[PDB]
């Protein structure tokens, strides 16, 4: 078993284990795990005159 | 080269914000986009304009176009105005200095709401970004900030230091505790945004998008985990569209509370609230009617809940004005009539006075007391010009024309016309002539202040442009008919001489200063040039991709600019036609161009509300002028050149004038620190029978526990190893403190071992040497409460894998089939089996 | 957009909509102002040749070629009352979660958290609900709450400590967990909940992991007693 992409759209899970539903999450903790997978994916004559 | 600043700016009374009634019916504030402008509703005179400072085109000026003005708020007692800007910034101005004091800068988006507490001390402000911070005036500092909402904050409560309550457009009503800064109780006020929140004791009403209108009571004590806001009743507004603002009157004398609601089109509407007499009689009455009408109890005790809120409001007056409604503030309250004073959208203010009897008022409609419209012209100005005494300025927009004094700033007189395209003064200064979209000419006389004839059929259809030739005895006039017709002045009226056919719509005609060039633009996107004399055709310039809608022509006839709607000004040599430059110089369509007499500079200006002065000759920009908060339509230069007039979309016409320590060392600090604060209170335990901690806010204990984790395990066995045994002893008393705290023991019992036995087999000769009998019993002491943290885990792993080995054991009894033949069993486990796959070399 | 030819066309919701039929069996509701198919009735298996509407469309009648009629009723403000409803139900939800975590009533908003579905909050419920313990396995109320879940919840809350139990810094706190369920539920009814198992597979084996690790912390721990033995000489 290794723990993978949450099942559940709304809620998202790392590697680590912890998962976190996207309704709890703040919105700076939003942009920032947005973030994070930005990286993890790039290593991988009328109307016109008036 | 010389540089152009603000001289002044005028023709604006009511921006986009709100208006603040100060009593002596008294003055009023009122924003005018970047200042507040403050009126004698009596006179109708401006009292006083706060401006900051820093002229927009100075070299120190910005180069980005000044915030406007959102909001107005006033304490009257301590006689401050705070103004909050578009771009998110508090400023608090002294009325009498009309001065900034303090400047906030807390919010990344527009102002939205600003209250002034009971006593003044505090301001609470509201934006657009979805945060309320409170603002500490005394202190010059924001206190708090409240993130909860999603959206912007529309509106909000706070009469009391303890708590607050806040709407914002996400829908959503919350109550605040200031004093533990956290959201307590959330509701959807309304299916979609929330827009209005008014609260008058218990009472509270908000608007949604829809006419419905709730109601709350406010029940700040319940302390339940919920009930402080209960949903009474839901009433139904007679305006279909949102609700902006809600606020409450009370009279003194009869207590009696009146509050409107603010809709979004040209309608205020009143209503009061009915006394608790009035309720019970009314209750009693309906419940009689009903009663009469046969219905059983159960349904009248449900009918009135139905009903709960006709009970408590009783629709009072409406309010129509003929332009959209901006903003609205109650002025007085009495007995014998309420009054209220509003803004509308098209930069004016009404005074609304309302004589009232009882519970109806005396009169079907409110009485228009005041209002103040000279010193503004209601439509955008679409055309502007400048006498050749360069002292009169004659304005046209749609339906009325006003004309200006430079110098006092001060309309004159004001013409009702049509849907006014352009205009210009005729020789002396004492006509203005104008070219309406119902292809109608109207000319006027200063003197006489009266229109002196109209040409109903000057055109077929809009007259877009209209020009005068230099001896003024001649006009050219261009419209969307497809042909341009040439009038002469004789003793005054206008006949008609010549018609010109062309094969398109026309935006421009131009006449050159020496009168030998007539260039017109055309909607095929061509400029045609023609001889003024002989009507022969001369030139066809080419190269825009979209239509031309200014020319204009060099005071020595010889270079001609072009400016069309692709953003592009063109330079073209009338000897032969020739490109000399395109230049791309707005963002956005540029509406007209005009050159400085004497000389080949000429200004442009565009819908991107920012006016370039640009050099005829090098053909690169000067000076870009960021003051007006809209499309320019409309722009004038002195015939003198001293100066250049522009008006924008925002109603203001704008005159421009020519003028460390390293892993290991910072745990042994973090020892240092932690242990003599151990030992002190140990010693002072003992006797009876720091900066650092204390702004951290943790226990010694805690604070050393932390420095651990912070270090990386890569660095941590090296850290350890450059402590000496001093601190090696320090280091056995910590972890003998944490062995007492159950709570740290367990949360971090693998950190703790890691370290613990490091450090005894690093320098274990040296320990065991020591003959420190209290160290002896230290050692016993964490020895033995470390076994059974470790013990306790271990025996938590060791019964689960027993159990859970149960559960899958007897699962496989009842839901396994079993082979008795063994090679048949061997052959299903192999499938069963899970199975992964693995690069292999 | 239609596959095989239309055969109906009807105005429902004044001019707002069209509703087409097609041969190929498939109901289409269009916007007549953007002119793009809003929604797709699959309902008939055969070509339509008749289509009624009524009430501007709130009701509509298709038959197909075989004989069945599709009886279809206008919900859209239904659907949109019960997310309101579901939506302010949720709001108050969360809120109530929030001011439990605050005053730490770890027995009430473990509940919350089971039902709003939050894995951060429950596991924040869980641990410092733990921690109050260390000063049976969590606690007289919590330790009941646990016990009533039901086959959902508890399915639930077992794929929170396969996961939680992957990790070694969050070990602790599933173990517990998977020692109270053990304890206060029957574990005949626990097998036989369709997929406990498999959850319960992923389990064994991290779990021994963790007891061959502290197990070994134990063994490293009698240095101290080498060291007392050394310092009594």
């Amino acid at each position: 078993y290794n723990v993978g992409k949450a099942e559940k759209d709304g809620e998202i899970r790392l590697k680590n284990g912890v998962a976190m539903s996207k309704e709890e999450l703040t919105r700076e903790d939003k942009n920032r795990l947005r973030r994070a997978l930005k990286r993890k994916r790039s290593k991988a004559s009328t109307n016109i005159k008036l | 080269y010389q540089r152009f600043e603000q001289a002044a700016a005028f023709g604006v009374i009511a921006s986009n914000a709100n208006c603040v009634w100060i009593p002596a019916p008294g003055q009023l504030i009122t924003s005018a986009l970047e200042d507040v402008n403050i009126w004698d509703i009596k006179t109708g005179d401006l009292v006083s304009k706060l401006s900051d400072g820093l002229p927009p085109g100075a070299s120190d000026a910005r180069g980005a176009k000044p915030a406007e003005c959102t909001y107005l708020e006033a304490h009257k007692d301590t006689d401050l105005l705070a103004v909050g800007y578009a771009d998110g910034v508090i400023k608090v101005w002294d009325l009498m200095s009309k001065t900034v004091l303090l400047n906030f800068n807390g919010h990344k988006a527009a102002i939205t709401l600003l209250q002034f507490d009971g006593t003044g001390t505090r301001l609470i402000s509201g934006s657009k970004d979805s945060n309320i911070i409170v603002w500490d005036l005394v202190g010059e500092v924001g206190l708090y900030k409240l993130r909860s909402h999603k959206d912007s904050i529309t509106g909000f409560w706070c009469q009391g230091e303890d708590w607050l309550i806040s709407t914002s457009k996400d829908g959503m009503i919350k109550l605040w505790d200031l004093k533990t800064h956290q959201c307590i109780e959330t509701h959807i006020a309304h299916t979609g945004e929330c827009w209005g929140l008014a609260v008058k004791d218990d009472l509270l009403i908000t608007t949604g998008t829809d006419s419905q209108v709730k109601i709350w009571k406010l029940d700040i004590e319940n302390d339940k985990m919920g009930g402080k806001l209960t949903e009474m009743g839901i009433f139904e507004k007679q305006s279909k569209q949102r609700g902006l603002k809600i606020e409450f009157i009370t009279n003194s004398s009869d207590k009696t509370s009146f509050f409107y609601i603010q809709n979004a089109d040209k309608t205020i509407e009143t209503f009061r609230i009915r006394k608790e007499e009035e309720i019970a009689r009314g209750l009693k009455k309906r419940e009689k009617r009903l009663k009469e009408k046969g219905l059983t109890e159960e349904e009248i005790a449900k009918s009135i809940k139905e009903s709960y809120s006709s009970f408590i409001l009783h629709p009072f007056q409406t309010i129509r004005s003929l332009y959209k409604i901006k903003s609205a503030s109650w002025t007085t309250v009495s007995s014998s009539k309420l009054e209220l004073v509003l803004t509308t959208s098209s930069n004016t203010i009404e005074y609304y006075s309302i004589p009232y009897e009882k519970r109806d008022p005396t009169s079907p409609a409110p009485l228009k007391t005041h209002t103040i419209e000279l010193q503004g012209q209601r439509t955008d100005v679409r055309s502007i010009d400048i006498s050749d005494d360069n002292k009169l300025l004659a304005t046209a927009s749609n339906g009325s024309l006003k004309i200006w004094n430079i110098k006092t700033h001060k309309c004159i007189r004001t013409f009702e016309c049509g849907y006014a395209l352009t205009c210009k003064f005729l020789p002396g200064g004492l006509l203005v002539i104008l070219g309406t979209r119902n292809g109608e000419l109207q000319l006027f006389d200063l003197a006489s202040s009266s229109l002196l004839d109209t040409i109903e059929d000057a055109h077929d259809a809009a007259i877009w442009s209209l020009d005068l030739t230099s001896d003024g005895k001649r006009l050219v006039t261009g419209s969307a008919d497809k042909t341009v017709k040439f009038w002469d002045f004789k003793v005054l009226k206008l006949h008609h001489d010549t018609t010109l056919e062309l094969t398109d719509d026309i935006l421009c005609v131009r006449v050159s200063p020496d009168d030998r060039y007539l260039a017109i633009s055309l909607l095929d996107n061509t400029v045609k040039v023609f001889f003024l004399d002989s009507m022969k055709f001369y030139l066809s310039l080419y190269g825009h991709k979209l239509p031309v809608l200014s020319i204009d022509i060099s005071f020595d006839s010889k270079m001609i600019i072009t400016s069309s709607a692709d953003k592009n000004i063109k330079i073209w040599g009338l000897d032969f036609g020739d490109c000399h430059k395109s230049l791309f110089a707005h963002q956005d369509s540029i509406m007209n161009v005009k050159f400085l007499p004497q000389s080949h500079n000429f200004f442009s200006c565009s819908k991107d509300a920012v006016v370039k002065y640009w050099d005829g000759e090098k053909f690169e920009c000067i000076q870009k002028l960021y003051a007006h908060q809209s499309e320019v339509w409309a722009l004038a230069v002195a015939t003198d050149g001293g100066f250049v007039v522009s008006s924008s979309h925002d109603h203001s016409i704008r005159i421009w004038e020519e003028t460390s320590l390293k892993a290991g060392e910072r745990l042994m600090e973090a020892l240092d620190l932690g242990i003599a604060e151990i030992e002190g209170l140990e010693a002072y335990n003992r006797d009876m029978k720091n900066a650092v901690l204390i702004a951290v806010n943790k226990t010694p204990e805690q604070y050393i526990m932390d420095t651990l984790l912070r270090i990386r395990m890569s660095q941590l066995e090296d850290a350890l190893m450059v402590m000496p045994f001093s601190y090696v002893l320090k280091f056995l008393k910590f972890i003998d403190t944490v062995m007492q705290n159950k709570t740290l023991l367990h949360s971090h019992l693998p950190l703790i071992c890691k370290n613990l036995f490091f450090i005894i087999k690093f320098n274990h000769k040296e320990l065991v040497s020591q003959k420190n009998e209290e160290l002896k019993l230290q050692i016993n002491r964490v020895k033995t409460e470390l076994r059974s943290a470790l013990k306790s885990t271990e025996d938590d792993l060791g019964f689960n894998v027993q159990g859970l080995k149960f559960v899958k054991q007897q699962w496989n009894l009842r839901h396994n089939y079993e082979f008795v033949d063994e090679y048949d069993q061997q052959e299903k486990e192999s499938n069963s089996a899970r199975k992964r796959v693995f690069g292999t070399v | 957009g239609h596959t095989n030819a239309v055969q109906r066309c009807s105005f429902i919701n004044k001019q707002k909509q069209l509703i087409s039929c097609g041969a190929d069996g498939l109901i289409k509701i269009w916007d007549c102002s953007s002119g793009e198919c809003l929604k797709t009735l699959d309902g008939h298996n055969n070509r339509l040749w008749a289509l009624s509407t009524m009430n501007d469309g709130d009701m509509i009648v298709s038959a197909d070629a075989d004989g069945v009629f599709q009886f279809w009723k206008d919900c859209t403000e239904q659907e949109i009352e019960e997310e309101q409803e579901k939506a302010k139900l949720q709001v108050e939800q969360e809120q109530s979660l929030q001011n439990y975590m605050s005053k730490g009533d770890w027995t009430n908003a473990f509940l919350l958290a089971m039902t709003l579905d939050h894995p951060m909050r429950l596991f924040n419920v869980l641990k410092r609900a733990l921690g109050e313990s260390r000063s049976v396995i969590f606690n007289e109320e919590l330790d009941q709450a646990i016990s009533i879940l039901n086959d959902e919840q508890l399915i639930l809350l077992m794929k929170r400590c396969r996961d939680w139990n992957t990790n070694a810094k969050t070990h602790t706190i599933a173990q517990r967990t998977i020692r109270c369920i053990l304890m206060h539920h029957n574990i005949a009814k626990l097998s036989e909940i369709p997929g406990m198992v498999k959850i319960v597979d992923a389990i064994i084996p991290y779990t021994q992991r963790h007891f061959t690790r502290v197990d070994n912390l134990v063994e490293q721990s009698y240095i101290l007693d080498y060291a007392l033995v050394e310092m009594d000489k």
